[PDB]
């Protein structure tokens, strides 16, 4: 069957940038590519078809070309709502397929987190266990790091991450990371501390509370 | 207007079977095409199945040849796919999409329906406080099984600076989450700030007045 | 009229019916085209040429039953102007298969796969056209 490979998986570009993703089909489907985008948790929509029909309504940024079996959509001034994974597809032999996609991000200017604290609360503390979660708010980049100290002591094994998708108007992230105790060791203890490393700190900043 | 509203998700056992439906409005099912199109959690887009009833073609993908089956009633305007003897490999995002006909581009597609295919069994979420210039604020929503959970804050009055965060696979098998919001330090006490946990899969609807 | 006396007794004897067992090779060569699997690029090619080719032909044909009978006498009665303007779908569907893809995004158009099903019905209404 068909394959469309498609690079880079994902790339990171300014505002203004023009950026280009290909997609290599490997054999000829004539002009039947489309590309299409897809935000976090949505369906994806239609930008381009026939390779290089832009479909109405979108905005005109964008656009798409065919050299061969070699497609190209290009993002020729990526604005901060583009961030999203763009698919190309092949519609012209079947099955249809998809190209694995290229994850579009938009780079801004460095922008340090805000860090929260919360202790566990009495309602779950009355249940055997102890969740304490380290806020991370609207950031950029988004590497960073958080360790727990638990009275110094340097946590591992015990915490989880998410992190949120980037923000489509601001460019940024935010993380929380959840240590998750027995009520018998959160008892242990008195100093519950989240250090949280990031470009934008100068050094290591901790949120701490006793109890 | 071209609107298509899937319905029929959800949790099932191996070896069981589900129905999913696409209702179709701002076009005839009867002359164009319709498409079923998955995404696992995390993954990318497979093609699955098409029918255009014109033509009395459909066709399918292989991962699925044998064990689904698309059809539409032209006459509810609806499409449906048929599956059975599922597996923990079809757990994605179900979309319904249209094209003009078959050898056009898809050009619309739904918000799809979530198959979640295991053994194991709903449970409704626990909810805890994350109790607090700008003060911060949550929920954390924990232990629950299958995904997904509906955070709301004041039933969606409150919507600036929330963030929900993606849930996270436990190692027990459940997954928790947390959801917080910013907002003016002056307005704790005066202000009520309310979480409206929503677990469909379990019927249960939590609320929790956070406060410091 | 000044060569529309040596060319319409030219389209007679005996161009009569090689134009038509050529549009029966036409139909045929398409069934082999597509009844044999995983032909090459090479026998692709092939084959394809032979479709353009049996095309151009039923191009010129045309601009011979017009420049020879004129564009009006020709052009009145309709009927004709159907099988004209069915060569002419199909020798653009053809030109595009065979030749000038992929050149085709530029046309802008959707619906190839369409297109060409239709372009190959349409050779075979041809014939139905013919009483
Ligand atoms: C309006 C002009 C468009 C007519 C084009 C007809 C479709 C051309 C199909 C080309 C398929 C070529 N190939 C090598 C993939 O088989
Ligand atoms: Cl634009
Ligand atoms: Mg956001």
């Amino acid at each position: 069957d068909i394959q469309m490979t498609q690079s880079p998986s994902s790339l990171s570009a300014s505002v203004g940038d023009r950026v280009t993703i290909t997609c290599r089909a490997s054999q000829s489907v004539s002009s039947a590519v489309a590309w299409y985008q897809q935000k976090p948790g949505k369906a994806p929509k239609l930008l381009i078809y026939s390779a290089s029909s832009l479909y109405s309504g979108v905005p005109s940024r964008f656009s798409g070309s065919g050299s061969g079996t070699d497609f190209t959509l290009t993002i020729s001034s990526l604005q901060p709502e583009d961030f999203a994974t763009y698919y190309c597809q092949q519609y012209f032999y079947w099955p249809i397929t998809f190209g694995q996609g290229t994850k579009v991000e938009i780079k801004r200017t460095v922008a340090a987190p805000s860090v929260f604290i919360f202790p566990p609360s009495d309602e779950q503390l009355k249940s055997g266990t102890a969740s304490v979660v380290c806020l991370l708010n609207n950031f950029y980049p988004r590497e960073a790091k958080v360790q727990w100290k638990v009275d110094n002591a340097l946590q591992a094994g015990n915490s989880q991450e998410s992190v949120t998708e980037q923000d489509s108007k601001d460019s940024t992230y935010s993380l929380s990371s959840t240590l998750t105790l027995s009520k018998a060791d959160y008892e242990k203890h008195k100093v519950y501390a989240c250090e949280v490393t990031h470009q934008g700190l100068s050094s290591p900043v901790t949120k701490s509370f006793n109890r | 207007e071209v609107q298509l509203v899937e319905s029929g998700g959800g949790l099932v056992q191996p070896g069981g079977s589900l129905r999913l439906s696409c209702a179709a409005s701002g076009f005839n099912v009867s002359s164009s095409s319709i498409h079923w199109v998955r995404q696992a959690p995390g993954k990318g887009l497979e093609w699955v199945a098409s029918i255009s009833s014109y033509y009395g073609y459909t066709s399918y993908a292989d991962s699925v040849k044998g064990r689904f089956t698309i059809s539409a009633d032209t006459s509810k305007n609806t499409a449906y796919l048929q599956m059975n003897s599922l597996r923990a490999e079809d757990t994605a995002v179900y979309y319904c999409a249209r094209s003009y006909s078959w050898s056009y581009a898809i050009d619309y597609w739904g918000q799809g329906t979530l198959v979640t295919v295991s053994s194991a069994s709903t449970k409704g979420p626990s909810v805890f406080p994350l109790a607090p210039g700008t003060a911060a604020l949550g929920c954390l929503v924990k232990d629950y099984f299958p995904e997904p959970v509906t955070v709301s804050w004041n039933s969606g009055a409150l919507t600036s600076g929330v963030h929900t965060f993606p849930a996270v696979l436990q190692s027990s098998g459940l997954y928790s989450l947390s959801s917080v919001v910013t907002v003016p330090s002056s307005s704790l006490g005066t202000q009520t700030y309310i979480c409206n946990v929503n677990h469909k899969p379990s019927n249960t609807k939590v609320d929790k007045k956070v406060e410091p | 009229r000044v060569q529309f006396r040596v060319r319409a007794v030219i389209d007679h004897l005996g161009m009569r019916v090689f134009g038509v067992f050529l549009i029966f090779l036409d139909i045929i060569l398409m069934i082999i085209d597509l009844s044999l699997p995983g032909k090459s690029e090479s026998s692709q090619s092939f084959y394809d040429g032979m479709a353009l080719a049996l095309s151009c032909y039923f191009m010129l044909d045309l601009g011979l039953r017009i420049f020879a009978y004129g564009p009006k006498n020709f052009f009145t009665n309709p009927w004709e102007v159907a099988d004209g303007l069915i060569i002419v779908v199909t020798f653009v569907v053809t030109i595009f298969y065979t030749v000038l893809d992929e050149y085709v995004q530029e046309t802008g158009a959707d619906g190839l796969g369409e297109l060409v099903v239709l372009a190959r019905l349409l050779r075979v209404v041809r014939l139905a056209r013919i009483f």
